[PDB]
Parts: C-alpha cells; sequence; structure tokens
C-alpha cells in the first residue's frame, strides 16, 4: 500500500489543526512508527478503521491551483495556502474555477496600474492568479458573448470583500478607458455601512445585507455609470438583538451625536436610554468613536448629492423609530389596552412626526376590520399592540433604508443607455455560533442557494470540458443539495410551518418544536434532534450541521402592519420625506421569514440570468497582524466558505490532468526505449497502461490525461524510487571506484 | 391556489377568499318566484332571482329559504344559491379552486353526502371539506378552549372544546334562531294592532328586530318600567313612510331566547343549556370553560345579550368561579373568518377530501375524513 | 577464499592498518571490502557489520579474521547503462545534473570525490560521455 517508510503523514493535534509526520516503519496491518519534528519519535495509535491523511509530493506543493494537488484533504489544502502565503506572499489562489483571496492586513504593491496592463488579455491559466484575472474574464466573456457577467464575492465582512470589489471596479475602469463610477461608488460605501451594517458577536461591523453593483458598459464597452440594488436586509435585528450585539450602527451614530444643536430637536437621549437600542447591552464598540463616523456618514451623503434637508429628514425618521420603541402599554382587561395619559415618548414622536397625538394614541390600541358595507373597530391585546409597533418600526426603517439606495442610485445612473452589464455581488457567507437563531437560520438557507448555483454551474463547465475532450460525459457525478432546500423551504418546510405556527392561535415556539418533530424527525435524514433538548433542532448543511434555537422563531418571524397606522403616518403634513416613503397591500401581512424568501428568489433570478464568476475571501488570523495565519481561524473560514466541501466534490472525479508532452517529459524516466514511439500519445498509452493496472483510475482525453485523485502521486513516488535506487547505484559505484584508487595508491 | 371560503346558513350566505380579512361577497339566501301575471311584453321577465335581487324586487315575489335550521330542504334553490355564488358575486370559476364547507354539528348525513355530491359533480370543485361553525369561532377569536355559543338564524348550538379536543356528548343543539325570534316579533307586535303576513312583510319585522330590539337585563323590572313610562317607547318607520311605534315589546322579542316558553317550546334557554353543557364536562376542566364563552353569529348581536349572560350564568355557577363572556365585536362574521384562517394553514393542505378519493370511495368519504 | 586471496587481502589489511595492532575499525570493514574489489552499499556495510552503534563504529578494532566471513558474505552492465540514460537520447549527461543527483540523493557523496572522478570527463558543454565514464569507473 502506499504508507512505507521513508513516507510522510498529517497528524491530528490541537494546538496547530495538522502536524506532519514521517513514518519510521512501513505499515503492515495498527500502530504507526512515526518520526516527528517536534522531538524525534513518537507512538501513533490507529483508530477501529483508518490511515491518516498522507501527504502531496513537494512537486505539487506550493502550486498556483489547489486541484493540481494530487492528494486533496484539509491538511494538504491548508499547507499549501500557508506556503504560498507566508513564504512567496501570493494572497490569491485559486480552486477550481474559485479564486481564493485571502487578506492579508498589510497593504501590498500587486495591485500597481502596470499589472492591469499586464493582465489584460491574458487567458486565465496563462498568468498567476490575480483579481484582475477575474475581472478580466469577466470583461472578456461579456465582449466575445452576449451574456452579462458577475462577480460573487463570500465571507465574513472583515475578510476584504469591499477590498476585492475595489480593485476589480478599477481594472474595469483601466482598462475600459474612462467618469466616475469608482469615486462615487467608494463614495457611497459609508452610507451602506451606517445603515447596513450592524455589530455580530463574532464580529464588529457584519453586514446583514447582499449589496450589488451593476456597472454598466455602452456598445462600446466604455463604462457608463453603475447602478446598486440591495437583497436579503434582515429587519428583524432593529426591534431585537440578542446580548452583546447591537442594531445597525446609525442608532448609535445619531445617539453619540444628542448634544450637537441641530438635533436638540429630537431630544435624544443617551443610546441606553431606549428600548430598541439597549437591549443588547452593548453601547460602544471597543476602538471606535462614533461621533466621529457620524461626520463621515453626513459628508459620504453630502458628496452623493442628498441635501441637508433631506439628511435631517432621515435623521428625523431615525430619532422617530427610536422613540416610538418606548412606547409602552398598559392592558386594561386581558383582551384590551390602552396607552396612558398624556405618554411623554408618544408625545414626542408625534411631535417629531407631524401627526396628531389622539389619532396614534387611538390607532395602536385598535384595528379596523371592514366588509365592504360595514367596519368594526376592535380592541386588541397588549401583546398584539407590541407586536404591531415593532411591525410598524420594521417597516420604516425598511422603507427608509430602500429610499437611500434609491437616491444613491439616483447619482450613480447615467443616461446613455446600458448595453450589458458586470455586476459584483458582496454577500455574507455561511454563519454558525454557539447560539442560532432565526437570523442565521436566513442566512444560512441563502447560502444554500447560492451553493446550489455554483455546484450546477461547476458541473455545467466540466461537462463541456469532457465533451471537449471526447471523455464520456457520463462519468461525472453531480452533488446535490436540492434535499435540504426542500427541507427548508418546501411546503411543509421549517420556513412553512413557522409561518402557520405565527398564525394558529395560542402559538408558541414549543408548538412549533413539536410540529416539527412530528412532520420530519424520521421522515428527512438531514433533520435532527438533539438528544438532551425539546427547543432546538439540527439541519445538516452543505457545510456543517447547526443547532438552531427555537427560543427566538416565532417573536422574530411575525410581521403584519395595521393598515391605518401607515394611513395616519401617511397623512402628515409637517414634512417632505415622512409621506415620500410610503408612495407605491397583500404584502403587508407577510412574514418576515416570507419577505426573505421572496427577496432571496429576486436575488436568484438576478444571478441566473447572468454567467458567474466566483471569489471567496478569507481572515487568516483573528487579530488582524500583519501576516500571521494562524490554521485554525483559517480551517474554519475555509469550512464557512465552502472552499473544503468543493475540493471534497473535486476529489470525486478526475481531478488532475496533464498534456502529453508534459507528461511524456516527467515520465521519460520511467519510460523505456522500446516503449518510446514515433507517437507519444500512443507511447503514454502503452507506459500508463502498464504503470498503473486499473483503467478505471485514468481517461485518455483527445489532448489530455484524466487521472483520479492520488495517482500523479503514486507516479510521482515511484520515480523517486527508481531514481533513488539508480542514483546509490551509481554513487556507490564512484566511491568504491575512488578509494580502490587510494586502496591502488597506498599499494603503489 | 387560495381556496374558496364559502359559509351557508339560514339566512346570510358569506364566501370570500381564503386568508382576506373579511368576506367578499355577503348576501341574504333567498330564492324567489314571481307570483303576478306579467303583463307588459317585453318585461324581461326572469325565471327565478337569487339574493340581494330578490331583496330589492321583493315587493312582486314569494320569498323561500332552501336552509331551514341548518338542513338544506330544497336541493334545486340550494344549487341556484351556489351557481350565484361563484359565478355571479364573487366571479371566479370553481374548477380552480378548493372550497370550505360550513355545517352546524349534529345535522343529519345525508346533508353532507349531497353537498358533497353537488361540489364534485355539478361544479367539479377539486376538493372540498366540511367543518363545524363552533369549531371555527375558536379559530376567529383566537383560542384553543373555550364553550362556544353560535346562534343565528336557524340552528343554536353550543360546543365545548378543551385544548383542541371536542366533548361530542356534550354538544347541545337547540331550534331557537333569528327566525323564531322574527315569528315571535310578528305574533305580539299584532298586539298593538300591526299585522305582517307575507314573506316580503316578514322582511322588515326582521329589519326592526335588527334595528330596535335590546335585551332587557332584568326582565320583571324593565316590565315595570315600560307600564310606568312612555320613556322606554321608540319608533319606526316602514318602507312606504308610515310610522309605527312599538313598546315594551321590543325587549320582549329576544327574551325569548333566555325563556322559550314564550314561543312554547319547554327546552331551557341559552344560559341553561350553556350551563348544562358545561356540566355534561368532567370536572378539572370546568374552570377554563367558565375561563371562556365565545358568542358568534347573528342572533348573539342584540345589545346586552352579554352582560344578561355573564349575570345569568354567575347566579347558576358556583360563587367563587370567575365567570367571563367573551363577545368581540365582528362576531356576526367569526365563524367565516374562523373558517378563513383554517383554509389558510399549511398542515390542512394535507387534511382536504380530494376528488380521486371521492371517485374511488364515493360521496359515503365525507363521514371518514370531515368530522 | 584461498590462502592466496587470503594473503593478498591481509597484506592491503595491513596497508589500511593505521594503528599498528594489525586490526581495523569497524568503520574500515566497508573501506576494506571496496578496496578489496567488493562494491557494497552502505547498507550492506551497516548489515554485514551488525549495525554498530557510533561509538563501537568509530572506536572499536577487529583484526583481519572477524572481518572476513563478513567480505565474504558481501561478495555473496546493462542495468548501469539503462541508469545512465535515466540522467540523458544523445548519449550524453549534463555536468550540473550529475553532480545535483550524485550530492543530493541516494547515499551522498562529497563534491570532492565527485570532482575528482569527475575531472577530465566534461566537454565543453558540460556534458558526459556516460558508456565512457561508466567503463571507465568500472575499469
Ligand atoms: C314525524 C317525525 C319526523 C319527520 C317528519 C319524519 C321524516 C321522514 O324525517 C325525515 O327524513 C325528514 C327530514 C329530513 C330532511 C333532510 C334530510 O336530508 C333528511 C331528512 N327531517 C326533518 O324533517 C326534521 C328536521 C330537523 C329539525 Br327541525 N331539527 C333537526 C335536528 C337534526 C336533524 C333533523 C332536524 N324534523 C323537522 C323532524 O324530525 C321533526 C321535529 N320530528 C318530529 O316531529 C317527530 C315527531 C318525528
Ligand atoms: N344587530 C343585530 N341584532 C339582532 N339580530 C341580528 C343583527 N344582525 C343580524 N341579526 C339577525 O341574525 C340572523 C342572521 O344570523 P347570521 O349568523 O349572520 O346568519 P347565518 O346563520 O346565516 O350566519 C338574522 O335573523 C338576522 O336578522
Ligand atoms: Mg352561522
Amino acid at each position: 500500500e502506499l504508507y512505507t517508510k521513508y513516507a510522510r503523514v498529517w497528524i491530528p493535534d490541537p494546538e496547530e489543526v495538522w502536524k506532519s509526520a514521517e513514518l519510521l516503519k512501513d505499515y503492515k496491518p495498527k500502530v504507526l512508527q512515526l518520526r516527528l519534528e517536534e522531538g524525534k519519535d513518537l507512538e501513533y495509535c490507529l483508530d477501529p478503521k483508518e490511515l491518516p491523511p498522507l501527504r502531496n509530493p513537494d512537486i505539487l506543493v506550493g502550486e498556483n491551483d489547489l486541484t493540481a494537488l494530487s492528494y486533496l484533504h484539509e491538511p494538504a489544502v491548508l499547507h499549501n495556502l500557508k506556503v504560498r502565503f507566508i513564504d512567496s506572499k501570493l494572497i490569491y489562489t485559486y480552486c477550481g474555477i474559485v479564486l481564493v483571496a485571502i487578506n492579508p492586513y498589510e497593504q501590498l504593491p500587486i495591485y500597481g496600474e502596470d499589472i492591469i496592463n499586464a493582465y489584460s488579455g491574458q487567458n486565465m491559466g496563462d498568468m498567476d492568479p490575480h483579481i484582475f484575472a477575474v475581472a478580466e474574464e469577466a470583461y472578456k466573456q461579456m465582449a466575445r458573448d452576449e451574456r452579462n457577467q458577475s462577480i460573487i464575492v463570500s465571507g465574513e465582512s472583515g475578510a476584504g470583500k469591499t477590498v476585492s470589489a475595489k480593485y476589480a471596479m478599477r481594472y474595469f475602469a483601466t482598462v475600459s478607458g474612462s467618469a466616475n463610477v469608482e469615486e462615487k461608488v467608494l463614495a457611497s460605501n459609508p452610507i451602506m455601512e451606517s445603515i447596513g451594517n450592524a455589530k455580530t458577536t463574532r464580529n464588529d461591523n457584519s453586514s446583514r445585507f447582499g449589496k450589488y453593483i451593476e456597472i454598466g458598459f455602452d456598445k462600446r464597452y466604455r463604462i457608463i455609470g453603475a447602478n446598486m440594488r440591495t437583497y436579503l436586509l434582515e429587519k428583524s435585528r432593529v426591534v431585537f438583538q440578542a446580548e452583546e450585539e447591537r442594531n445597525y450602527h446609525i442608532f448609535y451614530q445619531l445617539c453619540a451625536s444628542a448634544a450637537l444643536p441641530e438635533f436638540k430637536t429630537l431630544r435624544l437621549g443617551n443610546a441606553n436610554y431606549f428600548h430598541y437600542t439597549k437591549q443588547g447591552g452593548s453601547p460602544v464598540i471597543d476602538g471606535i468613536d462614533d461621533a466621529k463616523e457620524m461626520v463621515n456618514t453626513r459628508q459620504a451623503c453630502t458628496l452623493l448629492g442628498i441635501s441637508d434637508s433631506y439628511q435631517m429628514g432621515i435623521f428625523r425618521i431615525l430619532a422617530g423609530i427610536l422613540h416610538l420603541g418606548n412606547v409602552e402599554f398598559a392592558s386594561r382587561d386581558s383582551d384590551s389596552c390602552a396607552i396612558p395619559p398624556k405618554h411623554d415618548p408618544l408625545t414626542i414622536f408625534c411631535d417629531l412626526m407631524g401627526v396628531d397625538y389622539e389619532e396614534m394614541a387611538h390607532w395602536l390600541c385598535h384595528r379596523k376590520l371592514a366588509t365592504a358595507t360595514e367596519t368594526y373597530i376592535k380592541p386588541i391585546s397588549k401583546l398584539h399592540a407590541i407586536n404591531a409597533r415593532d411591525a410598524l418600526a420594521k417597516h420604516i426603517y425598511a422603507n427608509l433604508f430602500n429610499w437611500i439606495v434609491d437616491h444613491v442610485n439616483k447619482a450613480l445612473h447615467s443616461t446613455v443607455k446600458q448595453h450589458s452589464f458586470i455586476g459584483v455581488l458582496d454577500i455574507y457567507g455561511f454563519e454558525t455560533f454557539e447560539i442560532n437563531s432565526f437570523e442565521q437560520f436566513c442566512i444560512n438557507y441563502a447560502n444554500e442557494k447560492l451553493q446550489q448555483q455554483f455546484n450546477m454551474h461547476v458541473f455545467k463547465l466540466e461537462q463541456e470540458e469532457y465533451m471537449k475532450e471526447q471523455i464520456p460525459w457520463t462519468l461525472i457525478d453531480f452533488y446535490d443539495n436540492q434535499p435540504c432546500i426542500n427541507l427548508i423551504e418546501a411546503k411543509m418546510g421549517v420556513l412553512d410551518l413557522l409561518d402557520e405556527e405565527c398564525k394558529m392561535p395560542k402559538g408558541s415556539d414549543d408548538t412549533w418544536a413539536q410540529k416539527l418533530y412530528n412532520t420530519h424527525l424520521n421522515k428527512c435524514a438531514l433533520f435532527e434532534k438533539p438528544r438532551l433538548s425539546n427547543k432546538a433542532f439540527i439541519i445538516k448543511h452543505f457545510a456543517d450541521k447547526v443547532e438552531y434555537q427555537c427560543e427566538g422563531f416565532l417573536e422574530k418571524n411575525k410581521d403584519t402592519v395595521y393598515e391605518e397606522q401607515i394611513k395616519v403616518l401617511k397623512s402628515s403634513k409637517k414634512f417632505k420625506l415622512l409621506p415620500e416613503l410610503f408612495q407605491d397591500s397583500k404584502e403587508h401581512k407577510k412574514t418576515v421569514g416570507h419577505q426573505f424568501r421572496n427577496s432571496l428568489h429576486l436575488l436568484m433570478e438576478t444571478l441566473n440570468a447572468t454567467t458567474p464568476h466566483y471569489v471567496r475571501c478569507i481572515k487568516p488570523n483573528d487579530f488582524k497582524f500583519p501576516f500571521t495565519f494562524d490554521e485554525k481561524r483559517a480551517v474554519q473560514q475555509l469550512r464557512a466558505c465552502g472552499v473544503l466541501e468543493t475540493i471534497r466534490i473535486s476529489a470525486a472525479g478526475f481531478p488532475s490532468r496533464w498534456t502529453y508532452q508534459e507528461f511524456f517529459s516527467r515520465y521519460r524516466v520511467l519510460m523505456k526505449q522500446k516503449d518510446v514511439l514515433s507517437d507519444r500519445k500512443q507511447t503514454c498509452k502503452n507506459v500508463l497502461e502498464k504503470l498503473i493496472l486499473d483503467k478505471d483510475k485514468y481517461q485518455f482525453g483527445k489532448t489530455k490525461i484524466f487521472f483520479r485523485a492520488g495517482q500523479v502521486a503514486y507516479l510521482e513516488k515511484i520515480r523517486a524510487d527508481k531514481l533513488r535506487a539508480a542514483c546509490i547505484r551509481i554513487q556507490k559505484t564512484i566511491r568504491g571506484w575512488l578509494m580502490r584508487k587510494k586502496y591502488m595508491r597506498m599499494r603503489r | 391556489t387560495t381556496a374558496l371560503v364559502c359559509d351557508n346558513g339560514s339566512g346570510l350566505v358569506k364566501a370570500g377568499f381564503a386568508g382576506d380579512d373579511a368576506p367578499r361577497a355577503v348576501f341574504p339566501s333567498i330564492v324567489g318566484r314571481p307570483r303576478h301575471q306579467g303583463v307588459m311584453v317585453g318585461m324581461g321577465q326572469k325565471d327565478s332571482y337569487v339574493g340581494d335581487e330578490a331583496q330589492s324586487k321583493r315587493g312582486i315575489l314569494t320569498l323561500k329559504y332552501p336552509i331551514e335550521h341548518g338542513i338544506i330542504t330544497n336541493w334545486d334553490d340550494m344549487e341556484k344559491i351556489w351557481h350565484h355564488t361563484f359565478y355571479n358575486e364573487l366571479r371566479v370559476a370553481p374548477e380552480e379552486h378548493p372550497t370550505l364547507l360550513t355545517e352546524a354539528p349534529l345535522n343529519p348525513k345525508a346533508n353532507r353526502e349531497k353537498m358533497t355530491q353537488i361540489m364534485f359533480e355539478t361544479f367539479n370543485v377539486p376538493a372540498m371539506y366540511v367543518a363545524i361553525q363552533a369549531v371555527l369561532s375558536l379559530y376567529a377569536s383566537g383560542r384553543t378552549t373555550g364553550i362556544v355559543l353560535d346562534s343565528g338564524d336557524g340552528v343554536t348550538h353550543n360546543v365545548p372544546i378543551y385544548e383542541g379536543y371536542a366533548l361530542p356528548h356534550a354538544i347541545m343543539r337547540l331550534d331557537l334562531a333569528g327566525r323564531d325570534l322574527t315569528d315571535y316579533l310578528m305574533k305580539i307586535l299584532t298586539e298593538r294592532g300591526y299585522s305582517f303576513v307575507t314573506t316580503a312583510e316578514r322582511e322588515i319585522v326582521r329589519d326592526i328586530k335588527e334595528k330596535l330590539c335590546y335585551v332587557a337585563l332584568d326582565f320583571e323590572n324593565e316590565m315595570a318600567t315600560a307600564a310606568s313610562s312612555s320613556s322606554l317607547e321608540k319608533s319606526y318607520e316602514l318602507p312606504d313612510g308610515q310610522v309605527i311605534t312599538i313598546g315594551n315589546e321590543r325587549f320582549r322579542c329576544p327574551e325569548t331566547l333566555f325563556q322559550p316558553s314564550f314561543i312554547g317550546m319547554e327546552s331551557a334557554g341559552i344560559h341553561e343549556t350553556t350551563y348544562n353543557s358545561i356540566m355534561k364536562c368532567d370536572i378539572d376542566i370546568r374552570k377554563d370553560l367558565y375561563a371562556n364563552n365565545v358568542m358568534s353569529g347573528g342572533t348573539t348581536m342584540y345589545p346586552g345579550i352579554a352582560d344578561r349572560m355573564q349575570k345569568e350564568i354567575t347566579a347558576l355557577a358556583p360563587s367563587t368561579m370567575k365567570i367571563k363572556i367573551i363577545a368581540p365585536p365582528e362576531r356576526k362574521y367569526s365563524v367565516w373568518i374562523g373558517g378563513s384562517i383554517l383554509a389558510s394553514l399549511s398542515t390542512f393542505q394535507q387534511m382536504w377530501i380530494t376528488k380521486q378519493e371521492y371517485d374511488e370511495a364515493g360521496p359515503s368519504i365525507v363521514h371518514r375524513k370531515c368530522f | 577464499f584461498n590462502k592466496d586471496q587470503l594473503e593478498e587481502f591481509k597484506e592491503a589489511f595491513e596497508l589500511f592498518d593505521r594503528v599498528g595492532d594489525g586490526k581495523i575499525l569497524y568503520s574500515q570493514c566497508g573501506d576494506v571490502m571496496r578496496a578489496l574489489g567488493q562494491n557494497p552499499t552502505n547498507a550492506e556495510v551497516l548489515k554485514v557489520l551488525g549495525n554498530p552503534k557510533s561509538d563501537e563504529l568509530k572506536s572499536r578494532r577487529v583484526d583481519f579474521e572477524t572481518f572476513l566471513p563478513m567480505l565474504q558474505a558481501v561478495a555473496k552492465y546493462e542495468d548501469y547503462l539503462e541508469g545512465f540514460r535515466v540522467f540523458d537520447g544523445n548519449g550524453k549527461v549534463m555536468g550540473a545534473e550529475l553532480r545535483h543527483v550524485l550530492t543530493t540523493l541516494g547515499e551522498k557523496m562529497t563534491e570532492e570525490e565527485v570532482e575528482t572522478v569527475l575531472a577530465g570527463h566534461e566537454d565543453s558543454n558540460g556534458c558526459i560521455n556516460y558508456e565512457a565514464f561508466l567503463k571507465h569507473i568500472l575499469s
């Protein structure tokens, strides 16, 4: 077998996720005699059955493409990235069609202008990987064919998705021949950060939405302009946070400026005074001045041509949402409530918005039914009043966000008709915490859909390459996460039962969980129950299993916005913006899970129109050190980006391809002169058919040999054996001949 | 596809799409035929009228009600009323949409058999179900425990429910009604000299009963009050513009619900059948039934019926045990609202009767699946 | 080995005796075997020596009589040609590649040994006729 003395293996180690070892005696069927670098010697158990991951030869290590490696497993990937990053400082790397970008915190020269002119024209493999190589592969495919192109970027927001997008746009501008997309797009970033980013337990300044920039090209492929869209915004954060989280930065940037005179009308308090900001208990981010960020947000708005009249509108509405949060109900009787007399938060909310106090106080505590002929004003429980108030806050914020994006687009658009576009998606990756909740559940469902699109695109490209090389395409094996997506989204899926439990009377998180267990517990292999609890469930995702706690779900999922409360706000006359938000039914009834599932189907329609290109970003250390690579953090990030699962899917197929001359050169050391022949293709067919016994392992394409995983490492080892033995024989002959001459000299 | 939700009764038909907040089509459920020789030529004489048309024309017509006491008692007129409901008044073809149908409990089985047979054969509805009115009132009022009292035109029935289980032995049914209150109102109104004989006059009496009756909080005290004083006495305008004045009688009319002995039945009133239904339930649940009494259907709309019920049950029930009456203002429609909620649920989509199951089993399937 | 062979070998052995006690070191056993016409690998030499430890390999001394069975045991071209054709197919070998493999793979030799055997054998391109070099080192 492949395990021999003088072979190298990876052993699992808790301090650094894998450690290298050498095998001291050849294996024969329950212990291995293992050398190390950490001391010479160690004794290592085999386990009931297992062999360690076997280590690739050092010709393949440090290749520009992880799927050049003959063994594909977590140790090889982690090592190969570490040696490229630490030794050569090559941050970019490839895996299949994906570009992995490892973020140095240090700045680099490599983005500099000349290289733009160097990459342009070059086919994707002909140059070492760099973000420009993907930017060209899009620009070239757009010019070559009708289709728009998309670039898709994933990872924890620290990982540097924005820097990758920024450089992609510089590539487009500089090759295309430009005006003022780049300066404007980078000018928008502080606004979209302030209103769309959030602070999460694992990460400060997380971005809770997917943001899409459509760069527009003329029929001459000159950059016209750009268009922005936003998807998947999580509304629930506005009303509710877990411990040690904040809702969107803008509320804290607004409260931090409460002293300033233009804000004084808002009567803003200390950031933990209000009900929406205080719940996380975490007002100050370490190492940020919020008041300074407010000034940067305003100046970015001014630079995008939102006049100061509207900026004071925006902050007026946000202070409105904060004051609305403090409104507090007393129950009269178990199915009725009212607001107490002259309640100070409601009075300030009515002053800030203009709506007359009696009408808000009336509508917050009642709802209106109407048949066409008759109308009933009906009281509602204190709980329903709270759910309606929070639904009104979420509805205001979601429309304010959509409005600010419509104005940014008004600055970014330009009049010339867009001939085709290239669209660069910054999204979040797969996400798991000690505690997982409706937010994580929606993020993971979005990532399952994106991962499905990626798997189908890779499978299409590989089918086309197999048909190109005259191989049977029926060999290639397709791996389909549709069974999980059907678990989450199909009828009597998790989301559909959550929506049912919202409306069913006396609904609760316990009765929801019980409906899950009845519906799925042993019917679907992907759904599992944690043994020691009844308030949680486990979904086997693409990447990993994830426990989700039930305790949040129904409280967060509910929206219903009572139509009269909007009609009251819409009637207000004091200022332009508040009527302007709500301008254009069934949608008011929809739950947050259903609005999310619709937004994700729009995103998938937008991407399906387009040919993708992928970037992954990984954050190499937890503490922003300039080049330290922490193999624990990088392993976690590589799992969360699905790179390891991509490599698993690839390793099943034929990952490794050789051109007949390049093969023939390397293995001419093995080949015998009788086998050498006037047709190298036939020569290699003969030699290979002898060297590796089972023809199932390899295929002959028209111009390329394909090999299953490991076979190239096997050939490299037999090559090293033959060359070693030949070297030993010549060395012993030369050593003998010289010492024998010294013997003859003593004889003479 | 949104299921239809249709709620038949004596009196109004209520229909609309599932997931709507309130019913889209509401109209009194009448089939009318002309009873005079048509003299004019080119009049456009029409074989029969349905719903609002029969109300407008009514002076020319005999009005018949095809449902008495929750039983469909001539199937041709009922099939006309469904035809009018789907085609004229909702304007949606039934071959597209599941349908949900509503019935009073403890009805004859043939009423469910025929109602399903007509839905599958004559409208080709792809799937149908039949719910109990009282169960649906609990979905509408937002509960899984309570004793529902639901009284419309036709049937009055109590159904106790406890955490989502019915208690079939405790179901009670009574035939006091908006309708028998109307016939009593005519028979007492005669005592002041006003005689409403024909069916189109009965519709006037029904409108007097809606506008002017109210349930006396204490009966003999208001009888003495009306004897002593005009102050209780109030007046109304018939369609031709004559005025009529009605006195103590206007509270006397809705009281027969509390004392059926007035119309001539012996079975006790809705308070005592509510109490007797609770008493037939086992002793551990009873606190929660007293905590929730849910009223439903139009005959519980009278001003003061909620307070008269709370007082009169409290007098019957043990003194410590808190009695509460839950009378939501919408309660005339709550059987439809409950049907809307139920038809919208995802779990229910399993539970429709489907056309294949009907073709396999024949129309008896309804008894097995529905209740 | 016969008496004549034993006499020639003993004389040679005594020429390699650098201490005068009529003995060699274990570490010299391989040297004597190669000086006597054997071409053992380092592994074979250590094996016939009994895989001695460093201390006795460097300081324990053995006379001819104990050495002899080991010499016997060790004692008991086309592969050489193909082995050289490994490093070629015009019958030449780069001097750099042969130097690298002889100094970095197998039982590594010193650069000076390789220079000594290679002196005068490379042409202006730095190419070695390996059939001639092989005959030379086998002579
Ligand atoms: C002579 C008798 C019965 C009948 C005349 C005998 C005939 C033979 O029975 C039928 O089959 C006819 C019919 C009927 C109608 C439709 C149908 O698909 C099947 C049967 N059912 C009726 O007329 C019911 C309707 C009804 C009232 Br209100 N509440 C009820 C509560 C529950 C159930 C049903 C009802 N009805 C008025 C009676 O029973 C009356 C009160 N019964 C009597 O006075 C006694 C002395 C027996
Ligand atoms: N405000 C009201 N007060 C008293 N009775 C009413 C009122 N509105 C309707 N009704 C009566 O209630 C009956 C209709 O009840 P309803 O439950 O709506 O019928 P259905 O049984 O078809 O649902 C009719 O007798 C009608 O006259
Ligand atoms: Mg009814």
